[PDB]
RNA sequence: UAACUUGGGAGUCAGAACAUGGGUGAUAAGGUCCGUGUUCGAAAGGGAAACAGCCCAGACCACCAGCUAAGGUCCCAAAAUAUAUGUUAAGUGGAAAAGGAUGUGGCGUUGCCACAGAGUGACACUGCGCCGAAAAUGUACCGGGGCUAAACAUAUUACCGAAGCUGUGGAUUGUCCUUUG
RNA sequence: GGGAUAAGUGCUGAAAGCAUCUAAGCAUGAAGCCCCCCUCAAGAUGAGAUUUCCCAACUUCGGUUAUAAGAUCCCUCAAAG
C-alpha cells in the first residue's frame, strides 16, 4: 500500500498568463482546462485541487474557423413558457468577450463540487493589461 | 418569380446561374424567372 | 538507499529497518530469509538496470506469521431466492529490512 | 407554469403617469397644481419631472 | 386529501423550529421590589404610580 | 469422451427478440404462423450516452500486479493534438425519394486548332457534396463543450482496455499414489 | 427614433476576352430580432459603489468584557394590514 497522496498542507500553486491572440476558441480552451485540473504536475490526487490560476489576456482577439460568426447560436431559457433567448456568436464577441472564452472552458470541467471550485480560478479581460500584478503571474506557452 | 422543386430553361435566350448555394434562372422575360431548383 | 524487490507476484519498495508484509512464506518466525530478484537499486547510490541486477541480494529477519482482517462475501440475486455468504482471511508474513 | 395568476397581497407599487400638465403655480403658497390624478393616497410623496417623450 | 408518505423524525423536528413561546419580558417595581408585568399594577399590592 | 439398458424422484405443456429461408397482411406493424442458428428466460463483467434479447466474454475466494478482446486515444474520461498520401466548405459528418443543376475530383473517348489566341466545344463511366426538406412545454437527430480536421477513404506503427488468460497465496471435490505425498 | 437583418432591389467585379447582385469588396431593405418606454432586481456566494456616525479598559491568550453609534421588548395608533 505504498501510494502517495497529496494533502492541502503540501500543495503549492502558481500564477499564469495566457495571451489568446490568434487563437482558436477550442484549441486554447482545451489545454487551459488541463492546466486548471493540474494534470501536469506529479501529484495528482484525483480527491484534492492541485491546479494553477491562470489569466486570459486579449479575448476579443480569439478566432473562430469557417461560417461560425454567423451560425452558431447560443440559447438559453428563463423558465418562464415561451421564453428561450439567442445570441450569435459574432455579436457576443463584439459585446461581452470575457463571457464568450468563460463559458466554453467550463464546459469543459466536471460539474460536481469540486469542479465548481476550479472554475473560479479563470479570470479573463478583453484588455491587453490586467490587474493582478500583485503576484508573480510568468508566462505560459500554449504547446 | 417561381419558385419549384425544378427549374430549366424555355428559350434560347434564358441563362442559369448560381446564388448563394442556389440555383436560378434569369432570363430577358421577367415571365420566365424562376429560383431554387 | 531503497530497493524495488519482487517477492510475491508483486513489488515492493524497500528501507532500511521498514517494516513490510508480503504473502505466506514457508520460513518460521524468528528465522532470517534473503531476497535473490531485486530491480532496481539506486537514490543515493548507483542507479542500475534490469532485467535484473547481478548479485545484490537482500536481507531480512521473519517476525510474525499471522492471517489478515476479515472479510465477508455476500452476494444474491434479486427476486429469484438465491444467496451465498462465505467469510475469508487472508494469512500473511511481516519482516524487516536490514541490508540492502 | 411559473407566472400564474392567483390570489395575492395587491397595491403598494411604484406607478407612473406620464404626459400630465400643469395649470397653475401658485408661489406665496408653494402649491402647484396638475390637470389629472396622481397616484398614492393623501399625505403621500410624489415625485414630478419633466417628460421624456 | 390523505398523506401519500410518513413523516420522518428529522422533518417533525425542523418545522417546530418556531413553536415556542416568548420572555413575557417584565421589569421590577419600585415599590414591592418585585417583577411584575410592564404597563400593568403590581399585583402583591397595586400601585401603578403613573 | 461419451453412449445404451433396467429400476427410484421430478419439473415443463403462456415463451421473447436478433439474423437468414417462406406463407398471410399492403415486397405495413416491437403484427402473426412455420423451418434453421444463437443470446435472454436461468448470466454477473466491458462497449453501444441511458437501454432483458445487439458486438466481446461464461464470476470458487483474497491482491494499490502483469498481457489482451469488442471499442477506442483534443477536454469531461484511462491511452497519438502520431506518420505517409488523397478527398469534402456543407457543420456534410451528426435521419429520407422521384426529379433538377456551368459544385468539385478523377478517368477515358473525341470534333476543331479556332471559341471571340493558346488551346476549344460533345459524350460515357465514377468518388465526395448542393436543392427538393414544414409541428406542437425548452436548444432537442454528434451524450455535452467544441472541431475545417478532433470529418471521410487507404496503409503501417505504438498505447489504453473485462470478474477473459497469466503471476503468487488459500479452499473444497474427482482422477492418477511420477515424492506416506 | 438609432443598430444589425429576412424575402427582394442593386452598384463594382472576376473564375469563363463578353455576360453576371458574389467568390474578394461596398450599399439599401419589415408590425418581426437587439437597445430605446415602464416595474422588479447585489443570496449577482462573482455577495458592487457613494456620503456620513462610533473607536478603550483588563489581561501572559496570542484573548476576554460590558458599553458606544444604533436597533428592539413594552405602550398610543393608521395613509398599512
Amino acid at each position: 500500500r505504498q501510494t502517495f497522496m497529496a494533502n492541502e498542507s503540501n500543495i503549492e500553486r502558481k500564477w499564469y498568463v495566457i495571451d489568446a491572440e490568434g487563437q482558436t476558441l477550442g484549441r486554447l480552451s482545451s489545454e487551459v482546462a488541463s492546466i486548471l485540473r493540474g494534470k501536469n504536475k506529479v501529484t495528482y490526487t484525483p480527491h484534492v485541487d492541485t491546479g494553477d490560476y491562470v489569466i486570459v489576456i486579449n479575448a476579443s482577439k480569439i478566432e473562430f474557423t469557417g461560417n461560425k460568426e454567423t451560425d452558431k447560436v447560443y440559447y438559453r431559457h428563463s423558465n418562464h413558457p415561451g421564453g428561450i433567448k439567442s445570441i450569435t456568436a459574432g455579436e457576443l464577441r463584439r459585446t461581452n468577450p470575457e463571457r464568450l472564452i468563460e463559458n466554453s472552458i467550463k464546459g469543459m470541467l466536471p460539474s460536481t463540487r469540486l469542479g465548481e471550485k476550479q472554475g473560479k480560478k479563470l479570470f479573463v479581460y478583453g484588455g491587453a493589461e490586467h490587474p493582478h500584478a500583485a503576484q508573480q503571474p510568468e508566462n505560459y506557452e500554449l504547446r | 418569380m417561381k419558385v419549384r422543386p425544378s427549374v430549366k430553361p424555355i428559350c434560347e435566350k434564358c441563362k442559369v446561374i448560381k446564388r448563394k448555394g442556389k440555383v436560378m434562372v434569369i432570363c430577358e422575360n421577367p415571365k420566365h424567372k424562376q429560383r431554387q431548383g | 538507499m531503497f530497493a524495488i524487490i519482487e517477492t510475491g507476484g508483486k513489488q515492493i519498495k524497500v528501507e532500511e529497518g521498514q517494516e513490510i508484509f508480503v504473502e505466506k512464506l514457508d520460513v518460521n518466525e524468528g528465522d532470517t530469509f534473503t531476497f535473490d530478484k531485486v530491480l532496481f537499486v539506486g537514490g543515493d547510490s548507483v542507479k542500475v538496470g534490469a532485467p535484473t541486477v547481478e548479485g545484490a541480494t537482500v536481507t531480512a529477519t521473519v517476525n510474525k506469521q499471522g492471517r489478515g482482517k476479515k472479510i465477508t462475501v455476500f452476494t444474491y440475486k434479486r427476486r429469484k431466492n438465491s444467496k451465498r455468504k462465505k467469510g475469508h482471511r487472508q494469512p500473511y508474513t511481516k519482516l524487516t529490512i536490514d541490508k540492502i | 407554469f411559473k407566472g400564474q395568476k392567483m390570489p395575492g397581497r395587491m397595491g403598494g407599487n411604484t406607478v407612473t403617469v406620464q404626459n400630465l400638465e400643469v395649470v397653475q403655480v401658485d408661489t406665496e403658497n408653494k402649491v402647484i397644481l396638475v390637470k389629472g390624478n396622481v397616484p398614492g393616497p393623501k399625505k403621500g410623496l410624489v415625485e414630478i419631472r419633466t417628460s421624456i417623450k | 386529501a390523505v398523506p401519500k408518505r410518513r413523516t420522518s423524525k428529522t422533518r417533525k423536528n425542523k418545522r417546530r423550529t418556531h413553536f415556542k413561546i416568548s420572555v413575557p419580558g417584565m421589569t421590577e417595581c419600585p415599590n414591592c421590589g418585585e417583577y411584575k408585568l410592564s404597563h400593568r399594577v403590581c399585583k402583591n399590592c397595586g400601585s401603578y404610580n403613573g
